[PDB]
């Protein structure tokens, strides 16, 4: 009441509704999740914001000269804090909402979730990260796709029109190819089947039979060159046989390779009750092994397989570490016989712990392993980042730029300011005209 | 497949079956399964599929050939690859009788 | 007659999704065996007097372990094929009471969507009327946003085959209310969906053919604008625009409309992409704007396609001015 | 005895992206091929994400008009696409 009724106070709100704001927004955001559970962060987002918020709440009344503190607050919360990576919380985000969206980490009733990630958008507002939440969510999710585990479609559909009404694109759009490139594809594998192999007869030896469109469009992915695998024919009929029929389904939507689809899904009556699992590659070769002869050894098949060992190193160190499959002799260079054992394992060892096995590393480690990589992005995504803004106006003074990024780059993206004079002088320079010096009248000129 | 169709185009030569080595030579090696090819290998083995194409004077499709090979010559560092590339646009502007060009 | 070797692989399959799911429940019980009980319910080569087991797949199912689930959808698969309709109707309602009561949400979906498959190959549309209403009276649920209106857009698809629209409208309606109308004005997404009503809307009015009304359902889709989603459709849609320019003779704005309907329509397949195509073509010709036919990546290796070629040698002759030659096309074809 | 002996499974590295059909840019210059030059601004044509202004019809050799013109004009084989400029 003193500070509406004596003129001056109100500003200085906008001075101190941020300062606290993001300085708690340092430990009960930043600070307080370090163990890294990804809901304990999106929490800890939660904290910071709904307390502060319902701390304006009270009297204060909106007077946005207290929201606009808030607004700068919180900006200084995710973006201004020590760590320059911005994107934590959004990489906590992306887990948990692929917790949310998955029904294997945390399960609860539908779309109530939706209201969940509701109040997380209302939070998310303030957020920058779009570049690792969008493409590693999308990559996340990707992941996930494979594996299907998930809440539901059309939730994970809502969480992305939150995203999508406040956000970029592309962000979006190419998810939604991921999304109908899954949908649709489904149904072609089922159009494969259905030209020859119809629904009730299939001419065909029969592996689980799907796969992707194996487009252009869908996917997040970098480039990484993997082994030569032989590819025996379930895998050939699986996926070969596809490209046939997919020459069917798309008559110039052409191909990009894509093996990773290939399915496996055993229903084996080796013991009076049929049963559905998932096992390993190794001893599939074994088993062939097996059919053929007790051994194959390692000379001519390492003749025969030359896998390209880029990987390997990783590979190794996974292997011997799991001493869970059953192999005939784990060496360092190589391994002079594989015609590996019988099913020496079950499930686990304990039921506290020592737990562990499917072969785990490759699958959760490769964003792990990536982070370089990910980061050389971010790099590439500041980047790109000024070069997708210096490229606006044509004709200007440099002055005229002023305060005009700031609605371009502060909620989407980590803003990035000083690269304004370098930018124009050096990216610029074609077909525009130039101010390199502003007081001269003369510049560029276009072909 | 790459030595299939190079023994099988060049035996083909052989006989002068020039049309049908340019035939079978249109199921190119590209990067199609295992083995990822060389520009300078491949776009030999373009321009045998365009002179086994125009030596049965088929223009057409060895005009498409040699477009997309044109597409193709631009990654070729070769001067004398792009010679018979040249070989092969000067059999096809032969065939397309333009003769400012 | 007998059931299938394929179905009985089916069921194979999800006992074991039960059982790995059930891994994780190591911890827990009560869904050990019941997969069994479907094992030996549909499997054990016996879907026929294997009654009992359906009966002990009854006992209790989880979300992980839950085979029993797949049991009593065989024996909705059964009833047609083996011994009748009424049981499949009964224990199809028992997998209805399912929503929420202990069982994973994502596996029953997609498991009745392909009750619905069997029931679409089973009772054409007649029977699997019923079956989907059966689903709708499971749907009440004000939680579903999309759920019970899905089940519905299969249904109300039913009714365009069927032409059953004081139905169809009916749910059109609802569904309207399920968006902004009611003050709703929210759901998975935009609004509702609104998309999709639009969609069976102009089916349901070119099925009708009333263009004029066409006309106002595209008035309507002025208003895609307020909701996004991307669904399959997307291309049919444009291509109403298009004819709506067809009804209008406007093909200025039909070029564009065939345009991105093509380009639609290459990203669903070819019911109308070829038709849509041909439109295009034609389009082409009354903007009399010939310079780029096929021309954006796509469609000069989709012309190739000899049906839709002469659409090729029609903007040829057109372009050209063979008269000849372009109304021997004509004549010709 | 036969219960899990380690069958086909699904399994995914890193493959793809952005794909391998090139499909480049009109590169004589080079607006990016979504992008609507300044040869389609006069024109304004309603042009494809891999679309600057590409024509591979018969005309087939067509890029930003006058630019590929220009690539033209001086000798007229214009190699790129190889055919006359659009
Ligand atoms: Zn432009
Ligand atoms: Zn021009
Ligand atoms: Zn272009």
């Amino acid at each position: 009441v003193l500070l509406r009724a004596v003129s001056t106070g109100l500003p200085h709100m906008i001075q101190e509704l941020q300062n606290h704001i993001h300085d708690e927004g340092l430990r009960a955001t930043s600070n307080l999740t370090q163990e890294n559970m990804p809901t304990l962060f999106v929490e800890s987002v939660l904290e910071v914001h709904g307390k502060f918020v319902q701390l304006i709440n009270t009297v204060l009344n909106g007077d946005q000269h207290f929201m606009s503190a808030l607004d700068k607050a919180l900006t200084s919360v995710v973006n201004y804090r020590e760590p320059k990576s911005v994107c934590k919380a959004p990489e906590l985000l992306a887990k948990y909402c692929d917790n949310l969206l998955k029904k294997s980490a945390k399960g609860m009733t539908e779309n109530e979730v939706e209201d969940r990630l509701t109040s997380f958008i209302t939070v998310f507002k303030y957020i920058d990260d779009k570049d690792v939440f969008q493409k590693f969510y999308a990559r996340m999710l990707a992941k996930r796709l494979i594996h299907g585990l998930s809440m539901s479609m059309d939730s994970e559909e809502a969480m992305i029109n939150k995203l999508k009404q406040a956000c970029g694109y592309e962000f979006t759009s190419k998810l939604h190819r991921m999304y109908t490139d899954m949908s649709v594809s489904a149904d072609l594998n089922n159009k494969f089947n259905n030209f020859i192999k119809n629904q009730d007869t299939v001419i065909d030896l029969g592996i689980s039979f799907q796969i992707y469109v194996l487009q252009a469009g869908a996917w997040p992915l970098t480039q990484a060159p993997s082994s030569t695998f032989a590819i025996p024919q379930e895998l050939e009929k699986s996926v070969q046989m596809f490209e046939l029929f997919y020459s069917q389904h798309f008559s110039g939507r052409k191909l990009t390779w894509l093996h990773y689809l290939c399915t496996g899904e055993v229903k084996m009556n080796y013991l009076g009750k049929p049963y559905v699992a998932m096992v390993t590659t190794y001893q599939m070769a074994v088993l062939l092994a097996f059919n053929n002869s007790e051994t194959v050894s390692y000379k001519e098949l390492q003749d025969s397989t030359q896998m390209n060992e880029k990987e390997l190193t990783k590979t190794i160190k996974s292997l011997l570490d799991v001493k869970m499959i059953n192999h005939d002799s784990e060496k360092e260079d190589i391994d002079a016989e594989s015609s590996f054992s019988l099913n020496m394992n079950f499930s686990s060892k304990r039921t506290k712990f020592k737990i562990t096995t499917s072969m785990q590393k490759d699958t959760p480690q490769e964003m792990e392993q990536t982070r370089s990589a990910v980061d050389e992005d971010r790099k590439m995504y500041l980047q790109a980042a000024i070069v997708r803004i210096m490229k606006a106006r044509k004709v200007l003074r440099h002055n005229a730029l002023i305060q005009e990024v700031i609605s371009q780059s502060r909620a989407r993206f980590n803003p990035s300011i000083s690269m304004i004079k370098k930018c124009i002088e050096v990216l610029i320079d074609k077909q525009y005209i130039e101010r390199s010096q502003a007081s001269a009248d003369e510049y560029s000129y276009v072909a | 497949v790459a030595s299939i169709r190079q023994h099988l185009a060049s035996i083909y030569e052989k006989e002068e079956d020039w049309r049908n080595a340019a035939q079978v030579l249109v199921g190119i090696p590209l990067e199609t399964g295992q083995k990822q090819y060389n520009v300078d290998y491949k776009l030999e083995t373009y321009l045998k599929i365009a002179r086994l194409y125009l030596e049965d004077d088929d223009p057409v499709q060895a005009e498409a050939y040699i477009n997309r090979a044109s597409l193709l010559q631009n990654e070729s560092t070769n001067e004398q690859l792009q010679i018979h590339y040249k070989v092969c646009y000067a059999r096809v502007l032969d065939y397309r009788r333009k003769f400012i060009e | 007659m007998s059931d299938m070797e394929d179905d009985f692989m089916c069921d194979d399959e999800e006992d074991y999704d039960l059982e790995y799911s059930e891994d994780s429940n190591s911890e827990p019980n009560v869904d050990l065996e019941n997969q069994y009980y479907n094992s030996k319910a549909l499997k054990e080569d016996d879907p026929k007097a294997a009654l009992s087991s359906f009966q002990k797949v009854l006992e209790l199912e989880g979300e992980k372990g839950e085979w029993g689930f797949k049991a009593l959808k065989q024996m909705i698969k059964i009833n047609f094929k083996l011994t009748n309709f009424p049981e499949m109707m009964n224990r199809y309602k028992q997998l209805l009471t399912y929503i929420r009561s202990a069982v994973t949400r994502n596996y029953s979906e997609k498991s009745i969507n392909s009750i619905l498959d069997y029931i679409s190959t089973s009772k054409q549309m007649d029977l699997l009327q019923e079956f989907y209403e059966t689903t709708l009276e499971a749907l009440k649920d004000a939680k579903n946003d999309r759920l019970w209106f899905k089940t519905n857009t299969k249904l109300g698809k039913l009714y365009l085959e069927r032409e059953e629209y004081g139905k169809l409208q009916k749910i059109l309606r609802q569904l309207h209310q399920s968006c902004q109308t009611d003050d709703g004005e929210d759901d998975l997404k935009k609004g509702t969906q609104l998309l999709e009503i639009y969609a069976l809307e102009i089916q349901m009015y070119t099925a009708q053919k009333n263009n004029k009304k066409l006309k106002a359902l595209y008035e309507q889709s002025l208003h895609i604008k307020s909701a996004i989603p991307h669904p399959l459709i997307m291309g049919v849609i444009r291509e109403c625009g298009g004819k709506m320019h067809l009804r209008e003779g406007e093909f200025e704005k039909a070029h564009t409309d065939f345009f991105e309907a093509f380009k639609n329509y290459d990203e669903s397949g070819s019911p109308r992409r070829t038709t849509c195509l041909k439109y295009l073509v034609l389009a082409n010709m009354l903007m009399k704007s010939g310079i780029n036919p096929f021309d954006s990546q796509e469609a000069k290796p989709y012309k190739n396609d000899p049906e839709i070629l002469a659409m090729t040698n029609l903007v040829s002759a057109y372009q050209n001015n063979d008269i000849t030659e372009f109304e021997k096309i004509l004549k010709t074809n | 005895a036969k219960k899990k002996r380690f069958e086909v499974k699904k399994w995914n590295a890193v493959a793809l992206w952005a794909w391998d059909i090139v499909v480049d840019n009109c590169a004589i210059c080079r607006n990016h091929i979504m992008d609507l030059c300044i040869e389609c601004q006069a024109n304004q044509a309603s042009a494809t994400s891999e679309e600057c202004t590409v024509a591979w019809g018969v005309c087939n050799h067509a890029f930003h008009f006058h630019c590929i013109s220009r690539w033209l004009k001086t000798r007229q084989v214009c190699p790129l696409d190889n055919r006359e400029w659009e």
